[PDB]
């Protein structure tokens, strides 16, 4: 009777883990 | 890996796929599993399911519904939960005729209050209090359960998800917009539910967000800045609100004794800083001949 | 309202001990450093600023990680992978409005496919095994924060600051507690903006003393006095803007006189 409530600036990277 | 538990019968419909009843096979124990699909190129494992369980883990009480198992195939997700006999909702519903007695409705309140009070100990708020997310076992147990709107609060609160609460058991100042939210909207909700087992039919049962205010305004009075600080310049308050008068409290419940009386208005309270904790409840003269009776199903 | 703040502290500084990585996980990687994990942490930082998230997103996923590494050995080209899976984690258990995964994907420059960020989520949680509600060094500065005689805005951005540069390095910090850390933070903020110390109902309230604090604070101190150089500068970055008032510019005091 009444249901429950429900619910680019920086750009991608590949990290390089160099070492 | 499921090939223990055979589904004895539907329970429930449950949002995220169905309820069922089941027995594991080697124990002979009586549970409840809540199916949860997760499919493909979906947003992955549901946040309410993470939030449910991780929050459920860590909630070990009398009161609270409680996690067994969570069964974690890539297909499907499976929760495991302790079984009981039926939900409040549909207890009242078969009482609908001669009532609920009083020992039992204290009883009720009782255990309800401190399944709460470990919640908000343990900085959780359940969010979704109402008759069809209690269960009562054969005993006289009565339990916690859907935490699937629940989460972990921090200590002052920030602002969390608004949409918050099933309309008849939400509290005013989720209703009128504020910033803050906290343990009060859980006794709130507790509040509307100890009415609704007095009387059988809910409170303040509103069909819009507007009808639920004035629904209240009507039982309770509308709040003022002299009831409530800080009420007149909350976001979603009105100056054109209607001012009810505030009714004799007596006649919100009739049927309520002094000390019933006492402590719902207590609940009912307006400020939620001023609105009375579970933990404090507890305290309350109500409770001095609490008693643990078994209902008849 | 006090009312419930006393039993969530204790319940927290319980569960602080149980949701604690390894001291030394680091040793028993066979491919990745703790220079590494700092690269994480540090991009980690800048994910958060793109998609606007909460500090304690943040800091939950650092502990998701840590807590991952401590017992799953971990190639170096799959350390974003679970890094990644466990911002994500994090976003769906804190924030409102957590972003899609497809973001997730997109913020990786595509290195991992979104059947790996699903499939890591679920060995991740499986990991885990579901407890994702662990005490921060947020949730103890916050509540510290209470205490402020009064509050100042200066102290609690540069406390937040000194919190997050905790998140890098795993040598030293991975040894002291979340509310040990935050303890630190607090007082040496709360001493670099008004000269000020650790005040004495955070005594009553957490134990701490400035005398216990001394080990993760001198540790604090030198991580606070070498910022300017050091490899990772996300935060220093993050902390120099108006919503943070601009505090990893603050001067900070050449001793602390202990
Ligand atoms: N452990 C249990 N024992 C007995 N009945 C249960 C149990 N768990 C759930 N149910 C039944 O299933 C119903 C819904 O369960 P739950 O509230 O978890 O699902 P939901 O999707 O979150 O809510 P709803 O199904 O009301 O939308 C309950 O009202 C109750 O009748
Ligand atoms: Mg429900």
């Amino acid at each position: 009777h009444h249901a429950s409530p429900r619910k680019h600036t920086l750009k991608g990277r590949r990290l390089v883990f160099d070492n | 890996s499921m090939e223990n538990f055979q589904k004895v019968e539907k329970i429930g419909e449950g949002t995220y796929g169905v309820v069922y009843k089941a027995r594991n096979k080697l124990t002979g124990e009586v549970v409840a599993l809540k199916k949860i699909r997760l499919d493909t190129e979906t947003e992955g494992v549901p946040s309410t399911a993470i939030r449910e369980i991780s929050l459920l883990k860590e909630l070990n009480h009398p009161n609270i519904v409680k996690l067994l198992d969570v069964i974690h195939t890539e297909n499907k997700l499976y929760l495991v939960f302790e079984f009981l006999h039926q939900d409040l909702k549909k207890f009242m519903d078969a009482s609908a005729l001669t009532g609920i007695p009083l020992p039992l409705i204290k009883s009720y309140l009782f255990q309800l209050l401190q399944g709460l009070a470990f919640c908000h100990s343990h900085r959780v708020l359940h969010r979704d209090l109402k008759p069809q997310n209690l269960l009562i076992n054969t005993e006289g147990a009565i339990k916690l359960a859907d935490f699937g709107l629940a989460r972990a609060f921090g200590v002052p609160v920030r602002t969390y998800t608004h949409e918050v609460v099933t309309l008849w058991y939400r509290a005013p100042e989720i209703l009128l917009g504020c910033k803050y939210y906290s343990t009060a909207v859980d006794i709130w909700s507790l509040g509307c539910i100890f009415a609704e087992m007095v009387t059988r039919r809910a409170l303040f049962p509103g069909d819009s967000e507007i009808d639920q205010l004035f629904r209240i305004f009507r039982t309770l009075g509308t709040p003022d800045e002299v009831v409530w600080p800080g009420v007149t310049s909350m976001p979603d308050y009105k100056p054109s609100f209607p001012k009810w008068a505030r009714q004799d409290f007596s006649k919100v419940v009739p049927p309520l004794d002094e000390d019933g009386r006492s402590l719902l208005s207590q609940m009912l309270h307006y400020d939620p800083n001023k609105r009375i904790s579970a933990k404090a409840a507890l305290a309350h003269p109500f409770f001095q001949d609490v008693t643990k009776p078994v209902p008849h199903l | 309202v006090p009312d419930y703040h006393e039993d969530i502290h204790t319940y927290l500084r319980e569960m602080e001990v149980k949701c604690k990585p390894k001291v030394g996980y680091m040793k028993k990687q066979p491919d990745i450093t703790n220079s590494m994990r700092a690269i994480l942490v540090d991009w980690l930082v800048e994910v958060g600023e793109e998609y606007k998230l909460q500090n304690e997103t943040l800091h939950l996923a650092v502990n998701y990680i840590d807590r991952f590494l401590s017992s799953m050995s971990v190639l170096r080209g799959k350390l974003q992978l679970v890094g990644t899976a466990a911002m994500l984690l994090a976003s769906k258990f804190e924030e409102i409005y957590p972003p899609e995964v497809a973001e997730f994907v997109y913020i990786t420059d595509d290195t991992y496919t979104k059947k790996q960020v699903l499939r890591m989520e679920h060995l991740v949680l499986k990991v885990l095994t579901f407890d994702l509600a662990a005490p921060t060094v947020n949730q103890f500065l916050t509540q510290y924060f209470l205490h402020q005689q009064p509050a100042n805005c200066k102290v609690e951005s540069l406390a937040m600051f000194l919190g997050e540069l905790s998140l890098i390095d795993a040598d030293p910090y991975l040894k002291y507690l979340p509310s040990v850390i935050a303890g630190a933070a607090f007082h040496l903020a709360l001493y670099t903006v008004t000269g000020q110390s650790w005040p004495e109902s955070l005594i009553r309230k957490t134990g701490y003393t400035l005398e216990s604090l001394k080990p993760c604070l001198m540790d604090l101190h030198q991580t606070y006095l070498k910022a300017p150089q050091h490899a990772q500068q996300s935060i220093r970055e993050k902390y120099k803007n108006s919503k943070y008032h601009g505090v990893s510019l603050l001067n900070p005091p050449e001793t602390l006189n202990l």
